[PDB]
């Protein structure tokens, strides 16, 4: 099986923009290409689902803040 | 012997309230009771993430397909509305006097050696220097954080108020008065003798202060930012929240007496970065650094225990910044 | 003959919560519709104040911690902008039956603590200890952090009959001292309707209301709770007003002690066994010496060696608090 996500990189947690389709098998694969994939510093990055579900998030160098 | 006492808490002296903002128009402001609130709104704000790049690819199309996506986002603004010019800001301050007793301590022979420590700064000399130094920072509206940058008038209103009646009053251009050297005149020395009687534990003290600034119509003022929880948590819409009250945009009463205790002209490694905040390992966090460091022997912890225990009393000019961290208050005990 | 391992005894002079408003002064005599004072959010970005433990003394840990600084959010309890009185208002109720226990073990202890206290009224009424209650009514040492640089302080006592006005007393509370007792010919009558009330004649209620100019806007201060953008802060709030416990209420009530084995240089403490204040850190009635509540309770029931007739007021008014006495 290989899931699909939504990797986004935002600049704050409550930003919308639109994402890039991620082929991944867990959510620590989409954690770890979502640790790449990263061009910019002082963003946040974000995994959903397809439809919208946020899943977890990462703000600046700490820990991925997962969504319960 | 004599150890320092485990628990030392300090209550605060001089507490501001928060600070309410209004709008009107500057040849209104004698009548300006009935001004309406400075009201927080929203807007949608979008912007491309221009941060500066993480080192991996240099390659054109990554960056280019990168600022196809815009960033999207709902803030919280605070505008003068269009016909009026001028901001208002009002709060009242009370200076409350009885400095050096604390609020909690566990010696006993601690508690007097403070107390006489600093009875016998009091009897030397007053509270004058540091009444004098904190009229400078209420007479320039340095309470005005952002909102006083490019004004074109900065107009400051004290009102000490005995009853609900007016005792007696001031008025100060706050940008004649400048935001470094603390020069002297006669109607401040007056509001300082009051702020160091009220200081001095001599009367009851309650300021009601006002403060005018025009910027022109329409402009962006700048209440204080909330942080983000409780609005938002799972899934949310707004990324900047501004502190209200009941819908009057409004600063922190912290903010303001950060600005009034920014009183420490006396710290090593300088030539002329201005006055600093009273804070024990006196600190900045815009500069990011102490400007009073433990290496060297200038803290309010390595003052208090040479001038209280060793009864080693500091240049003077340090006790005034031992005396304005008891004024300010706080937990000094060893946790 | 001894101690009974299990005593109880009840408290006498309940209070309630007390709930804070704000209105404005001279608008008092119709304060009865006065809006709530309310617990509210704010936001607060910290610095590095505290003493560091010798280890963190350099500039390379001080830098990173002063740079990214920890936040908070608090709950603050203010004034409206155009409010400057605080009211607060609580009832108390004062029961009697004072040396009864509710709970014990012995039936000749039992009986000779009646009798002991018995003895005790008997001798002199309730009239010293409803004095020193009546004092801490007048002034209004239950505004704790609300009552230090308050412009004026006004305390308005009734009696209630049935649900009607017996007696309205009025006092200032700061003309009458804090750390003394005084005698006055309005204070004596409510210190004996307090000793009538204790010593069991009359049901006594009472409603106690106090105003503070605190100044417009100002921050009050609510009683505090313990914690279950961190909140770092947490007020007690009943309904939406923001409140005082009872306890910390009755705790300002029977600060009435003036006699200690120690230095009288610093007013009237609590009753409390081995008479103890936290915010001084140390315990006044120590059991090297003779003088804290169980020596003086075992000395004057057991083997009937009274203390002083000044110890006497302290030993019923622990009986008064209540507790859990007993070996």
């Amino acid at each position: 099986m290989k899931a699909a996500y939504i990797i986004k990189e935002v600049q704050n947690i409550n930003s919308e923009r639109e994402g890039t389709q991620i082929e991944a098998t867990s959510l620590s694969q989409a954690k770890r290409i979502a640790s790449k994939e990263q061009c910019f510093h002082g963003t946040v990055m974000r995994i959903e689902t397809v439809n919208g579900l946020w899943l977890a998030y990462k703000e600046d160098g700490k820990r991925w803040v997962d969504c319960q | 012997i004599l150890s320092t006492a485990s628990v030392l808490a300090f209550e605060r002296k001089l507490d501001p309230s928060d600070a309410l903002m209004s709008a009107g128009a500057w040849a209104q402001r004698d009548a300006s009771q009935e001004w309406p609130a400075v009201t927080v709104r929203e807007k949608s704000v979008r912007g491309t993430i221009s941060n500066r790049l993480k080192t991996k690819d240099r390659d054109p199309a990554k960056l280019d397909a990168s600022i196809q996506s815009p960033n999207l986002q709902t803030v919280d603004v605070a505008n003068l509305p269009s016909d009026a010019d001028t901001l208002k800001v009002r709060f009242t301050l009370r200076v409350l006097g009885g400095a050096g007793t604390p609020s909690a301590c566990n010696d006993a022979a601690y508690r007097d050696k403070l107390l006489q420590t600093v009875a016998t700064y009091v009897n030397d000399q007053g509270f004058a220097e540091l009444a004098r130094r904190y009229a400078h920072n209420l007479a320039n509206a340095r309470f005005l954080w952002r909102n006083r940058v490019g004004a074109e008038a900065v107009e400051v209103r004290i009102n000490h108020i005995r009853q609900g009646e007016v005792a007696r009053a001031w008025r100060f251009d706050a940008l004649a008065i400048g935001l470094r050297d603390f020069k002297a005149d006669a109607e401040l020395d007056a509001l300082a003798e009051l702020i160091a009687s009220g200081l001095s534990g001599s009367g009851h003290v309650l300021l009601e202060v006002v403060a005018f600034a025009r910027i022109g119509d329409g402009q962006e003022v700048f209440p204080s930012q909330e942080l983000i929880l409780d609005k938002g948590d799972k899934k949310g819409q707004k990324s900047k929240t501004l502190y209200s009250v009941r819908d009057a945009a409004a600063i922190h009463s912290q903010k303001i007496g950060n600005a009034l205790r920014t009183i420490d002209t006396w710290y090593p490694d300088e030539d002329g970065l201005g006055p600093i905040a009273v804070e024990p390992y006196g600190s900045v966090t815009s500069q990011g650094k102490a400007y009073r460091q433990p290496k060297q022997k200038l803290d309010f912890y390595t003052l208090l225990d040479n001038w209280v225990l060793r009864d080693e009393a500091p240049a003077v000019e340090q006790q005034h910044y031992v005396i304005a961290n008891l004024i300010r208050g706080g937990v000094f005990g060893e946790a």
